[PDB]
């Protein structure tokens, strides 16, 4: 992890003093054809979810169901996973105002706090996982099931 | 100057005052800890 | 060798950086899984009739 | 005496009303700290007079507050200690510039009055 | 009916320094402090000094507050970077006056913000129609940003 | 002239107050 | 129109004062200086004004052609710069050397992304020409803007000795021109000279904080950027108050040798060693003794309230209690381990649904209710 | 009949946040666009580093 963890360092730190590693051609290219592509499909833009959502409140519940899926299976619940637990119920127990906490995330929140990184060893590689904020997880549950 | 204490109930110079009111009442359980 | 004496008394003591709540942090408490879990789990396999 | 600097300088028996009023304000969520929110206030058109003490150690710090409430139109006074307007204010640090805000409807409005015009008074 | 005029006329007819005492002449005896106050300093700190005219327009706003024209034009003697954080903000809060939003309609139009411009122009309209000769203003910032239709 | 404790010294000193008795 | 009258007003200001300046500058190689600095820092103030009309008037012409630029390109002399560069012709958007120079290379491939999705028509040649024209006197009014703030930097050895003490001659010029004087810079709170010249960069996806916002001269100054990343907002604001304090002085013409100057940069740079300070010798806390006998523990409304939380309950009792000899099928997929016992399954002895003790509820911790006191 | 089974070696690692900004506006919001591109960039953390 120690080893990786530097490598990682010293890769990020080279993005960002020999900048973007995709030239403006190729950039242009890749966009033009996905442009090209959703033009030819017809796609509609996904629009930002409306206040009067038809479906605000079945996504925030699906949502707030795969963040309680960790904790499915009986286990003894630490200071970290009591305060997800009672955000999550926070959140289903006021439907309302976390869709609005929600949505001012999605509009107004472009700084978040410092995710945590660990590596699940398969013996034969190591696996990134990531421990973001609860409250953060929310939003971000919502927003991938929306 | 001189000044009243709101702490003690005499009068103190002016130059002495934040250090008394800083140290009038430090809790002695400061210093029994 | 050229290291004098004053400068050998000179070599400051290491400190910690991390602050009480990361060098000594009060016991973790762990506490049972609500029982809403137990329940919620026990609505799961009740199904509908139509 | 010690600051000539010190001209809005208030004499002892003001400065215990304006003192006593500035804690009040404070008790009633009206009195803003510092030069620098004095100097926000003063922009913002919402003091109705300012309080500034006579010891700072350049004096140059608070010296724009006058020109700043004769451009505004509002009243400034000093005083001769730092430590006792920093006391007035709530705040164990030594304050060198407070500010009295207008409110809609507060109760201190008459005292408000009766000081501002001991500080024109004072003036000239 | 002839404040303003006395002092236009003096201003033409005259020096300037005897129209700045014609147009306190009416405002010696009985101001009552008017919303003419705004067309006065203006008029009278037209060639005075700009912070000649910011002084008499903080006296202005404080003995006569929740005046629509005179904050309105307070906005615009405030420079470019304060005319946003402190001259409309707490405006906007004083009073929701005609002149009040054709005044932020014109302050979004000089930061060239076309949308908020004229989504600001509709809302002046909507309120108050024929009030504060904001049709002038729609009219001119509609040719030059919006269409011909 | 008199001086003002102010609210956290308040606190100090009524919460001493309350522990002595 | 005002693209002319903004060119009269130019040359009319260059003339004389521009001159002026020029001819104090190299008088060193009844007329005094300081009407100088006074007029100097006028001018800086008219060029600002009259260069947002500028690019205004550009912005405006420009969007017929590339009606996105102006958000891509935020700054005003940067999209000038571009526009210039750019014009009508955006075939040659590929590999451009001298648009790397006006802008970084992670909004030049937004600009060349969006270029070639853009449905701005291309304009014509009296467009084109008047586009060019008001572009050549935005860079002759920037060139003279540079100019004047050389001059500045020159003179505030003698105008603003403490201000040019405590930070560089070369931030002490930017942050007098951009605030309108001396005076007007001394009549700032210090709270907003630490967001003098603060360029609202557009984040490129990036992150807001990748972008560093609300940052201005003092934070990309000297001795604030001799700092860790870490450790740069405070800094900038400890200078911006510092300042602040030292421009107040100047503004009186107080201390002109810069004794006060010298008594806050000393003070700056000893507050910057005490935030570098090595940390101190904390002692490691030895676990405490294996721990036997008999403790005497309290019991009341708080111990009757924990033990209802930590209590077991009768949900939970029946979760450990598995029938003997009754075979259940498996409950959850992705643990066979769990099980619900006796809970839903006959032999429990419970005709109805046992239900949900609610002193178990899971609720957020008193701090969490503040942070969410300070997000709504 | 020849079949390719392949893998995008570091797709992960190499998906550029600008260029994947501008690819998310064109099928979502851009202040949803931009919010996850900005979620993407943040502070990795283990133990001290």
């Amino acid at each position: 992890t120690r080893l990786y963890l530097k490598a990682e360092q010293e890769r990020q730190h080279n993005y960002l003093k020999d900048g973007p590693y995709i030239t403006a051609e190729e950039a242009v290219a890749v966009y033009t054809t996905t442009v090209h592509w959703l033009e030819s499909r017809r796609f509609s833009p996904i629009p930002f979810p409306p206040l009067s959502y038809k479906h605000d409140t079945k996504l925030l519940i699906l949502a707030l169901e795969r963040l309680k899926e960790a904790y499915s299976v009986k286990s003894r619940l630490n200071q970290s996973q009591r305060e997800e637990l009672g955000l999550i119920e926070q959140a289903y127990d006021n439907p309302h105002e976390a869709l609005s906490r929600i949505k001012r995330h999605l509009l107004t929140q472009r700084a978040f706090k410092e995710v945590g990184i660990e590596f699940m060893d398969l013996y034969s590689h190591l696996v990134p996982v990531y421990d973001v904020e609860p409250l953060e997880k929310i939003t971000d549950a919502y927003l991938d099931q929306y | 100057e001189y000044l009243v204490s709101p702490i003690t109930g005499e009068k103190i110079p002016a130059s002495k005052m934040q250090e008394h009111m800083r140290i009038g009442l430090l809790d002695p359980r400061w210093l029994e800890q | 060798a050229e290291v004098t004496e004053e400068e050998w008394l000179s070599i400051p003591e290491v400190g910690d950086a991390r602050n009480k709540r990361q060098r000594n942090p009060r016991y973790e408490k762990l506490t049972p899984v609500p029982d809403s879990f137990f329940a919620k789990h026990l609505q799961t396999g009740e199904n509908h009739t139509s | 005496d010690v600051n000539p600097k010190a001209y809005p300088l208030a004499d002892a028996h003001l400065t215990k009303k304006l003192l006593d009023l500035v804690q009040q304000s404070c008790n009633y969520k009206q009195l803003r700290k510092g030069a620098n929110e004095a100097t926000k206030t003063l922009n913002r058109g919402i003091s109705e007079f300012i309080v500034m003490a006579a010891d700072a150690e350049p004096l140059e710090i608070i010296l724009h507050l006058p020109l700043l409430c004769e451009d505004k139109n509002v009243p400034y006074v000093f005083v001769r200690s730092k430590q006792a307007l920093g006391r007035a204010c709530g705040v164990s640090r030594p304050v060198i510039a407070c500010s009295v805000t207008i409110k809609e409807g507060s109760q201190l409005k008459q005292q408000i009055q009766s000081i501002q015009q001991s500080i024109e008074r004072l003036l000239v | 009916p002839l404040w303003l005029l006395l002092s236009r006329l003096e201003e033409k007819i005259g020096q300037l320094t005897r129209a700045r005492a014609i147009l306190e002449k009416s405002r010696l005896k009985n101001p009552k402090n008017p919303g003419l106050w705004l067309e006065s300093v203006r008029l009278e700190y037209r060639a005075g000094l700009k912070n000649i005219a910011n002084t008499l327009m903080a006296k202005a706003l404080q003995e006569c507050p929740n005046s629509g024209i005179l904050w309105s034009e307070a906005i615009f003697l405030e420079a470019r970077p304060q005319r946003r954080t402190k001259s409309v903000d707490a405006l906007k809060k004083c009073e929701h006056d005609p002149h009040v939003l054709l005044a932020v309609a014109k302050l979004f139009w000089s930061q060239r913000k076309i949308t908020k411009a004229r989504e600001w122009f509709h809302r002046t309209v909507k309120i108050d129609s024929d009030l504060g000769d904001a049709w002038a203003f729609f009219y001119k910032f509609e040719l030059q940003h919006g269409t011909e239709e | 002239l008199g001086v003002y404790l102010t609210k956290k010294e308040q606190k100090k000193l009524r919460r001493q107050t309350r522990r002595e008795a | 129109a005002k693209l002319w009258d903004s060119k009269m007003f130019a040359e009319i200001m260059m003339k004389i004062e521009e001159y002026i300046s020029k001819q104090a500058k190299a008088s060193e190689v009844a007329a005094p200086e300081y009407r100088v600095i006074v007029d100097a820092n006028n001018l800086t103030v008219e060029i600002e004004n009259e260069l947002n009309i500028i690019h205004k008037f550009i912005r405006d012409k420009y969007s017929k052609r590339f009606p996105e630029l102006e958000s891509l390109v935020p700054n005003a002399l940067d999209y000038i710069r571009t526009v210039k560069e750019l014009g009508n012709s955006l075939d040659k958007c590929k590999n451009n050397e001298n648009l790397q120079q006006i802008l970084t290379n992670a909004t030049i491939m937004v600009v060349s992304v969006t270029a070639s999705t853009t449905q701005g028509q291309q304009l014509s040649e009296e467009e084109l020409e008047r586009l060019e024209e008001a572009c050549d006197m935005a860079l002759e009014l920037n060139a003279s803007k540079h100019r004047i703030y050389e001059y500045v930097e020159s003179r505030m050895s003698f105008i603003a000795p403490n201000l040019s003490i405590i930070i560089g001659a070369s931030t002490a010029a930017k942050i007098m021109g951009v605030a309108g004087g001396l005076t007007n810079l001394s009549k700032m709170p210090a709270c907003n000279i630490m967001l003098l010249g603060a360029q609202r960069k557009t984040l490129s996806g990036f992150s807001s904080t990748s972008v560093l916002p609300h940052t201005g001269y003092i934070y990309h100054s000297d001795i604030v950027q001799s700092l860790p990343p870490d450790l740069r907002r405070k800094a900038a604001r400890l200078v911006a108050a510092k300042c602040t304090l030292a421009a107040r002085v100047d503004s009186f013409h107080e201390s002109t040798e810069g004794k006060v100057g010298y008594e806050l940069k000393d003070e700056i740079e000893r507050k910057f060693d005490k935030w570098q300070e090595p940390p101190p010798v904390k002692q490691v806390k030895p676990l405490p003794a294996p721990l036997d006998g008999q403790r005497k523990k309290r019991g009341g409304r708080r111990y009757r309230k924990m033990k209802e939380r930590l209590g077991l309950t009768e949900i939970r009792k029946q979760a450990n209690r598995m029938s003997f000899g009754e075979i259940e099928e498996d409950a959850y997929q992705e643990d066979l381990g769990f099980s619900l016992g006796h809970l839903g399954k006959s032999g429990s002895g419970r005709v109805r649904q046992t239900q949900v003790n609610e002193a178990t509820k899971a609720r957020i911790s008193k701090t969490l209710q503040r942070t969410l006191q300070k997000q709504s | 009949n020849v079949m390719l089974e392949s893998r995008f070696e570091k797709m992960y690692e190499k998906i550029d946040l600008t260029l994947l900004n501008r690819l998310l506006r064109l099928i979502v919001d851009h202040n949803i666009a931009d919010y996850m591109t900005a979620k993407n960039n943040v502070v990795i953390n283990y133990k001290d580093m």
